[PDB]
């Protein structure tokens, strides 16, 4: 059934949630709020956008 | 980018409630069981919205 | 007897209220243990990120570490702090817990293979994070410890960051499967992953899982060095337990959500060999 | 960053090979739309087989 | 001869105990759920948004003539309950 | 209980989205651009009273 | 395969893995051509999108093409002692243009059954459609 | 004949509380800094289950590992005040045990047992790591047989009444 | 840029045949669409409608069924 | 107890019987709404009492 | 890899659009019947309605 | 004597074996209770109508479908 | 009248070849210049003569019964999905247009062929279904 | 969306929280608490905590929460046509553009003001 492989793949990102944790630092609420509101907001946007004209290039 | 030093710093005029902080500081302590204190000092912090506005370093907790 | 029947319906189908509420219960036990093991597999694998054994001495070779740990949290005793409201301080944690054991109704594992036929998987996923994060803002704020209040602060000005980046991704998302349910992202994947598409964003994918996930570099609203402990500063015992199932349980099933919209859902991976597949088999 | 002769080289041999590969990339992306074509009039080809009636509006529906 | 294990294998391989019970307790939850799908219906029910609209008329005609027009059509004006727990409209206005 | 199959078969629609769509992008597409430019006025008058 | 056959849903709900009737198919079907290989008109009336020395010259051409992308790029970023990565390298680009090459001849196929599908008799329609190949016994018994 | 049940559930509290002892992050001197290193890779308080929570309320163990002075008496009061039930606790060094090297000081509590009740002690300055490991599992051991040391006596069909 | 050059290539996607030439200036839309917003359209006259297969007379395989 | 709460007793004890009533003996018992008063064979036709 | 990916993904698409092409024409060949029998219960369930309104209103 | 991943393999396949057929099998111990309700799902000839203009009898499928050994 | 659905829906792709004067006949009855459907009321006749030879092309040759016994269970596992069981439709008509002739389609078999069909659809899945 | 069945799911959570309610009392039964004067007051550290109702925020991010509620309503106005995308004609397509280009223009607005930020 395919809740097998489901399960392998929640494991590995559990697993690399796990290491993240293990490895990153922490970040600032304002700094990660300057990021998402100034870069990340417009990256998703743009990435929407160039979607957008790739389904309409193909139909 | 522009001027923003008028959103950056906030001075007191004399009995001027607009520039006085109309706001009840978090006076919290930094206190001896804090991960971050090193367990002997209770930093009286004074902060707005976070930000450490004051300091009052107690030490001597560990003075022998 | 034909007189006897006509009173006998009702108390006839209780006892199918009581099977589903068994049945219920079974699922949400496993669901629980399943967490349980997540919270072991998360021990060992710091231990082997940081050189060290881990849990070796809670069973053999430490197999139930989990268990004690549980069952340690339901023995710790809990005073509210007189200066508290106890009726907020005792229902926050009971409202976290009721919310978190709905996150498992919002699972696919297959096709059409859930509890519910929920078609707004996402908006349903939606739901339940503001419910729980109003439940960590109001234990932040009820307890009435500086550091838990910051902490709620923090995590509300995630919120504001977690909506926008969540719902950002959901509409790249929706624009492929046009459907809110996780099945039809995977009708898509059987081909290639849609991490395929995403793999210019794939660090901002990275950044969404760990943010809605609120682990590192996004654990805010725990903080453990800056803030003392999170938003459970004057909460101990079971209640912690609660809220630290809680945040076990949004990590198991947004990987799970993750895995499924982005990463093949339940397909096997096929791109590794791509090169050697054909497209159709005609005669 | 005053970069060397080598490294300036290896600036412009990685851009030049950027520009190719995109250029390369959206000539296949044309190749693959007009694929894709291609077997969509092979599939009309085939499902328009046996469905060569048609029917005409009955003359009890008005303009 | 010492066919030990590979350190870097034996180092990764002090998890997979927590690795296998996780699997064990993972395929229960989902086959119980499966199972819980399963029993009512004898098959695994797709959903019925995930069927075009011929479908999805064809797939409840029957529980619409059984529970719905049989009742109307076979309606008197005794049959009624005297209560309000009457069969409730399959369009709720 | 009256069920169309012939237009269940014509129909291709696939998610309860359509009235949306038909509304914002096909009459109601001026209220659309209205409510957009509404809301960007808005955003600049938000800045505007902060300052 | 990626798509499966365009007629039928190859596995729907159950996993047909029969050898012998993908034998009899095939039989039939090369039997079919043979027997108006030299029917001029039947020739003339077969279409295709791609010729087939068109699919011959991509099949053999894309793997070369590849082959020699992979090698430019292998000289003009790989370090030349490194065998293991610039041989993995090459044969990923030549198994990217194989890709191309096959992807190719899979639609000359698609086309081919398709576009004429009309041409051939009722019995091979349907065993065309329905993969199995008991529709048409006498092409493939005797 | 409550006896039946409460005793075997005896023996799994005493195991669940043992395999999951926490005790708080609080740290005073180079005592703390020895229990810091009694958690990292070399010796691993993860295998037994010692992990340090950051509040009391979550805390089963008071490590009381430094100098307290007369400035902190109170702060150690309130923070063994405010632990959750059942709590036990570790004096680490001479200073937390009887002032060690500060015993003659004028700010000095010369014992942390003057200020709290203490469950065990380990004398080192600075007791090594493995001095402290070795604490904590006794205290660990202890506190899984305080549950029931045969405190009820055995009546004459050997159930404890 | 990215809007550009899709909309240049949709303005080249004229030489192709009408089923592939550019969604962007043919419009293939649902039934419902394609009545409503030609019904009595003198822009378009498309004809009557064919109530049973739900397509104008005037538009391409309309009406078609089995033999 | 009394006399009106007898009396509301009554009623509501006629009311529950005369629902279940109308429900097993006035209706077309083709839908399974009453588990273990109505059949759970698997039926065959469209119209199968139950 | 964006542009690629997208345009496998309106491949997939434009094949399901086949095969629902070949579905919607299953369908239509299941239609007439189906419909035939949902206006004969329909009218059955109507002339019933009849009977009765012109019984209580004459 | 064994390699180590020969050791290792059986410690793997001990984890994949079991695992698979469980995922497999859903239903344990049901399945052949689910083969029996298919089997009884099938519609015999007493439950269908009959053309009388028929090419083979009732008896004659019988025993052509005896004969082919088809398992229906 | 008294046919599930899937059975009905598999009988009239085997009738719709038989009842085609019947089927045009109600079609353009039922005809209308709107996407509204006509009053059922105009095409009550219509629809009746279509159900009667519908349920004269519902009385199948015997030696198809093991057909649409498999069409029948394809359809209850893929829940009324008529393209994911178009190949055991196709058989069942083709063995309902020419009964012989299907015998002598199924004396050709092979031992795959020969063997139980069991429908899964979670298991199994196929290729690029949207409706799934 | 759910249903009545998602309602009775919920009563299930509540009696499986009632069961967890029971675990919690039988632990109960296995300690005792003793009063004492700070054990059920505010932690601040190990020191008494000088506010109790008075712990005010300072919320220098209100414009970012007015933003949010602003592009969450945005959003939810760009799903429709993103669900339905496959029937765009040039009517849709441009709206949608259009409309996304006003969100980036008040993003970029706002970013011109130096409002995205903290302030004192
Ligand atoms: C309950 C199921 C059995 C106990 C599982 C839990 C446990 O403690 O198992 C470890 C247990 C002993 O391990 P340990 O002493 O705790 O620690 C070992 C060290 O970590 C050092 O590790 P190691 O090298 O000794 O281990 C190698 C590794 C090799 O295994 C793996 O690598 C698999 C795990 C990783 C998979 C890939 C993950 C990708 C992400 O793990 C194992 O061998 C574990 C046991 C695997 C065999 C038994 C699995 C039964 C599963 C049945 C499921 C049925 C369906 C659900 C019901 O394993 C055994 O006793 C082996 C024999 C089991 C016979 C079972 C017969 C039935
Ligand atoms: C399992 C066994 C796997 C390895 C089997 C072969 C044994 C071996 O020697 O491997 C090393 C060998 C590299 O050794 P080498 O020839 O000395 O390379 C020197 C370096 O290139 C450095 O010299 P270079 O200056 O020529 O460097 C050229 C540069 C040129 O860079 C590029 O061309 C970049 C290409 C970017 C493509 C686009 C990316 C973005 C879009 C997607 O290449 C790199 O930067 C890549 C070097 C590092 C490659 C690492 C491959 C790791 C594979 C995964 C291992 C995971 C193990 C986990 C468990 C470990 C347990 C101990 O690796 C490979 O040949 C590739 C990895 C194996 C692929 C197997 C595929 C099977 C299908
Ligand atoms: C693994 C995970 C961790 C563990 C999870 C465990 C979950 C399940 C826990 C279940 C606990 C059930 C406790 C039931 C106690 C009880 O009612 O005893 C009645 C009764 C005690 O009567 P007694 O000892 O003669 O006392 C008379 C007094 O001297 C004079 O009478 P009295 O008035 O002084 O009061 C007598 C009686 C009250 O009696 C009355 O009020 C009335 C009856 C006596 C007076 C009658 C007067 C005349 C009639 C008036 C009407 O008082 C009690 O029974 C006090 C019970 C206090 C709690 C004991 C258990 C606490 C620990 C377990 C809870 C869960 C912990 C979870 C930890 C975290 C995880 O015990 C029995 O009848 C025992 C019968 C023998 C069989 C015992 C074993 C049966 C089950 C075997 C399988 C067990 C599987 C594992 C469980
Ligand atoms: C007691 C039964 C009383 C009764 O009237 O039964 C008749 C009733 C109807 O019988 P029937 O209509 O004549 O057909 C027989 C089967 O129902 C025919 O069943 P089927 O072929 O339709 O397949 C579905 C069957 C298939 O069921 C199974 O295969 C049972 C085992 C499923 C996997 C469990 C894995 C657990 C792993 C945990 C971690 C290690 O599952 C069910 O009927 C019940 C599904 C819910 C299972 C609840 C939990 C099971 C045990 C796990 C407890 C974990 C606690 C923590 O039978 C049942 O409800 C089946 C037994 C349910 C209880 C199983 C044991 C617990
Ligand atoms: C302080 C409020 C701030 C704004 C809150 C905005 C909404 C936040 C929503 C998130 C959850 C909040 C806590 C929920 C639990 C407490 C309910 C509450 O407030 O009761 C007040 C009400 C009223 O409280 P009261 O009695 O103090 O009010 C009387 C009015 N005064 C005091 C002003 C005079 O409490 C009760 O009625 C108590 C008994 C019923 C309790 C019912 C809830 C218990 C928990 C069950 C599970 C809940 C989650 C279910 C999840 C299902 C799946 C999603
Ligand atoms: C599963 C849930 C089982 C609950 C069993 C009863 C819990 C209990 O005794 O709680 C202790 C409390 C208090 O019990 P207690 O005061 O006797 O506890 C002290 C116990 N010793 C003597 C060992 C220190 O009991 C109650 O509240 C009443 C229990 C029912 C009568
Ligand atoms: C106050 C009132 C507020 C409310 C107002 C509501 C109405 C707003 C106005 C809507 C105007 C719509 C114009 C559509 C654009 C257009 O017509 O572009 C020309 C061309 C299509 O030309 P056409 O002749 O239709 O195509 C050949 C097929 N016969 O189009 C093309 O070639 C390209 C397709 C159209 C444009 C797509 C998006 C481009 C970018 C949009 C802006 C982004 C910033
Ligand atoms: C890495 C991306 C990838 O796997 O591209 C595969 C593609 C090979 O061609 P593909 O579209 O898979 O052909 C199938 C039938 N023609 O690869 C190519 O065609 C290579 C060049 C175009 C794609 C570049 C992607 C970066
Ligand atoms: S006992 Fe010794 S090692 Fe410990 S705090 Fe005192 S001086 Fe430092």
């Amino acid at each position: 059934m395919p809740y097998f492989v489901l399960l392998f793949k929640i494991l590995i990102f559990c697993v690399v949630a796990i290491a993240t944790r293990g490895t990153l630092p922490r970040y600032r609420f304002d700094q990660f709020t300057q990021l998402n509101w100034k870069h990340f907001i417009y990256i998703w946007l743009g990435f929407l956008v160039f979607n957008l004209c790739f389904v309409t290039f193909f139909i | 980018m522009n001027r923003s030093i008028f959103q950056l710093w906030k001075p007191e005029s004399p009995r001027s409630n607009v520039n006085s902080k109309q706001i009840k500081t978090m006076n919290v302590n930094f206190g001896p069981q804090h991960p971050a204190a090193h367990g002997v000092l209770r930093l009286i912090l004074q902060l707005n919205g976070e930000i450490a506005e004051r300091f009052d370093p107690h030490i001597g907790l560990l003075h022998r | 007897g034909f007189w006897i029947a006509p009173l006998f319906v009702n108390i006839l189908s209780l006892p199918l209220y009581l099977v589903m509420l068994v049945y219920n219960i079974v699922c949400m036990l496993l669901i629980t243990l399943v967490i349980a093991s997540i919270t072991l597999i998360e021990r060992k694998v710091l231990s082997l990120v940081q050189r060290r054994v881990g849990p070796h001495y809670v069973g053999y070779r430490g197999r139930l570490q989990y268990i004690a740990d549980a069952l340690k949290l339901f023995i710790k005793g809990i005073v509210v702090p007189e200066g508290s409201n106890k009726f907020w301080f005792v229902a926050i944690p009971s409202a976290a817990g009721a919310i978190c054991y709905t996150f498992w109704i919002n699972s696919m594992w297959g096709p059409s293979v859930s509890i519910f036929d929920l078609e707004y998987n996402l908006v349903y996923a939606t739901i339940l994070s503001i419910l729980f994060s109003f439940c960590i803002m109001l234990t932040g704020y009820f307890s009435k410890s500086k550091y838990a209040f910051m902490a709620s602060i923090r995590c509300a000005i995630l919120m504001l960051n977690i909506e926008i980046f969540l719902g950002l991704l959901v509409i790249n998302l929706i624009f492929i499967s046009e459907s809110f349910c996780f099945s039809v992202f995977v009708i898509y994947q059987e081909i290639i992953w849609l991490i395929f598409i995403f793999f210019g964003v794939s660090g901002l994918i990275f950044i969404t899982f760990l943010l809605e996930t609120n682990r590192a570099p996004f654990d805010l609203a725990e903080a453990e060095s800056e803030l003392v402990t999170g938003y459970s500063v004057e909460y101990g015992g079971f209640y912690f337990a609660l809220y630290y199932l809680g945040e076990y349980f949004h990590l198991f099933f947004f990987s799970m959500v993750i895995s499924i919209v982005l990463f093949g859902g339940w397909e096997l991976p096929n791109f590794l060999y791509l090169f050697l597949l054909n497209d159709f088999n005609i005669l | 960053l005053k970069h060397s002769a080598t490294v300036l080289r290896e600036i412009k041999k990685d851009t030049i090979m950027m520009i190719l590969f995109i250029i390369g990339g959206f000539t296949y992306c044309y190749h693959m739309r007009e694929t894709r074509f291609q077997l969509d009039d092979d599939f009309n080809e085939y499902v328009n087989t046996n469905k060569q009636t048609f029917r005409p509006i009955p003359d009890h529906v008005k303009l | 001869v010492n066919t030990a294990y590979p350190t870097p294998l034996k180092t990764i391989l002090k998890t997979t105990p927590a690795f296998v019970v996780y699997f064990v307790f993972g395929l229960g939850f989902s086959t119980v759920i499966y199972d819980v799908v399963y029993h009512p219906k004898d098959r695994i029910e797709r959903f019925y948004f995930r069927s075009s609209k011929f479908e999805r008329l064809s797939r409840k005609r029957d529980e619409k003539l059984r529970h719905y027009f049989k009742p109307a059509i076979e309606w008197q004006p005794w049959y009624n309950t005297s209560t309000n727990n009457n069969t409730r409209p399959l369009l709720r206005y | 209980i009256y069920d169309d199959y012939y237009e269940g078969f014509n129909n291709s629609i696939m998610n309860d989205f359509t009235p949306l769509t038909l509304s914002y992008y096909s009459i109601n597409s001026a209220e659309f651009i209205i409510i957009g430019l509404l809301l960007l006025l808005g955003s600049v008058a938000c800045v505007n009273l902060y300052k | 395969t990626n798509f499966g056959s365009p007629f039928r849903n190859t596995d729907s709900g159950i996993v047909i893995r029969d050898p012998e009737n993908e034998k009899r198919l095939k039989l039939a079907f090369q039997n079919f051509w043979k027997s108006k290989q030299e029917d001029k008109e039947f020739q003339a009336q077969i279409k295709t999108a791609v010729s087939k020395d068109t699919v011959n010259f991509m099949f053999y051409a894309s793997p070369l093409f590849g082959a020699l992308l992979g090698k430019t790029y292998i000289d003009m970023f790989c370090n030349p002692r490194y065998f293991y990565f610039r041989a993995f390298t090459l044969s990923m680009f030549a198994l990217a243009g194989y890709c191309v090459g096959n992807g190719f001849r899979n639609r000359y196929e698609h086309s081919l059954y398709t576009r004429n599908y009309h041409l051939f008799p009722k019995d091979l329609q349907d065993a065309l459609v329905n993969g199995d190949a008991r529709y048409c016994i006498s092409w493939w018994k005797q | 004949r409550v006896d039946y049940i409460v005793t075997p559930i005896n023996a799994v509290v005493s195991w669940a509380r043992q395999g999951s002892f926490w005790p708080l992050t609080f740290g005073l001197a180079c005592c703390a800094v020895e229990m810091m290193h009694a958690t990292v890779s070399r010796y691993d308080f993860d295998r037994f289950g010692v992990i340090f929570r950051a509040t009391p309320r979550q805390a089963d163990l008071i490590l009381v590992a430094g100098t307290l002075t007369n400035k902190m008496a109170p702060g150690l009061r309130r923070l063994y005040e405010q632990t959750l039930d059942p709590k036990w606790v570790l004096s680490m060094g001479s200073c937390a045990n009887g002032g060690g090297y500060y015993h003659y000081s004028y700010s000095v509590v010369r014992g942390c047992n003057r200020i709290i009740p203490v469950d065990i002690y380990v004398p080192g300055c600075p007791p090594t790591a493995e001095a402290l490991m070795f604490g904590v599992l006794q205290l660990q051991k202890s506190l899984y047989r305080q549950i029931n040391e045969g405190e009820k006596k055995y009546n004459k069909k050997d159930l404890t009444y | 840029f990215c809007l550009l050059f899709v909309l240049a290539d949709a303005w080249g996607r004229e030489k192709y045949a009408q089923p592939y030439k550019s969604q962007i200036l043919h419009g293939r839309q649902p039934f419902g669409h394609t009545f409503v917003q030609n019904y009595r359209n003198q822009a378009t006259d498309l004809g009557r409608w064919n109530h049973n297969f739900a397509c104008y007379e005037k538009q391409p395989g309309c009406g078609r069924d089995f033999d | 107890v009394g006399p009106l709460n007898i009396v509301f007793a009554g009623v509501a004890f006629l009311m529950f019987y005369e629902n279940n009533y109308k429900k097993l003996y006035l209706n077309p018992r083709y839908s399974y709404t009453m588990p273990y008063l109505q059949s759970a064979k698997i039926t065959k036709n469209l119209y199968e009492k139950l | 890899l964006q542009m690629w990916g997208v345009g496998k993904i309106i491949e997939i698409k434009k094949f399901m659009k086949r095969r629902d092409i070949e579905l919607k024409g299953l369908q239509r060949k299941a239609a007439p019947f189906m419909q035939s029998m949902n206006d004969v219960r329909h009218l059955a369930l109507r002339e019933r309605n009849d009977m009765l309104y012109n019984e209580l209103l004459s | 004597n064994l390699p180590w991943f020969v050791r290792w393999g059986t410690d793997v396949a001990l984890f994949f074996i079991p695992a698979y057929t469980f995922a497999n099998y859903p239903t344990t111990f049901f399945v052949f209770a689910a083969e029996k309700r298919r089997q009884r799902r099938r519609k015999d000839f007493s439950d269908v109508k009959l053309r009388d203009d028929a090419a083979f009898s009732v008896d004659q499928v019988k025993q052509l479908q005896t004969k082919l050994h088809l398992k229906q | 009248m008294n046919t599930k659905s899937f059975e009905v829906l598999i009988h009239s792709q085997y009738a719709f070849d038989v009842c085609r004067e019947q089927v045009y006949n109600f079609e353009d009855c039922r005809q209308t210049d709107t996407p509204l459907p006509k009053d059922p009321i105009h095409c009550k006749a219509q629809a009746k003569e279509v159900l009667s030879c519908y349920k004269e092309a519902e009385k199948m040759d015997p030696i198809c019964l093991s057909s649409f016994n498999d069409s029948r269970e394809c359809m209850f596992k893929s829940d009324g999905n008529l393209y994911n069981c178009k190949t055991w439709i196709n058989q069942y008509v083709t063995c309902q247009k020419n009964p012989a002739a299907f015998a002598e389609f199924l004396e050709a078999s092979t031992a795959e062929q020969l063997k139980s069909k069991k429908f899964d659809f979670v298991k199994n899945r196929g290729h690029s279904d949207k409706y799934l | 969306m759910g249903d009545a069945v998602v309602i009775h799911l919920i009563q299930n959570v509540l009696i499986f929280g009632i069961i967890f309610w029971l675990l919690t009392w039988g632990a109960e039964y296995f300690y005792t608490v003793k009063q004492q004067l700070t054990k059920k007051q505010f932690y601040e550290c190990g020191f008494k905590s000088i506010s109790e109702l008075n712990i005010q925020i300072n919320f220098n991010f209100f414009m970012l929460a007015v933003f949010l509620i602003l592009y969450d309503v945005e959003f939810t106005f760009l799903f429709p046509v993103l669900f339905n995308f496959s029937m765009f004609s040039t009517t849709e397509l441009f709206l949608a553009f259009f409309f996304i280009f006003l969100i980036l223009v008040s993003l970029l607005y706002d970013w011109l003001n130096n409002v995205l930020s903290w302030s004192a």
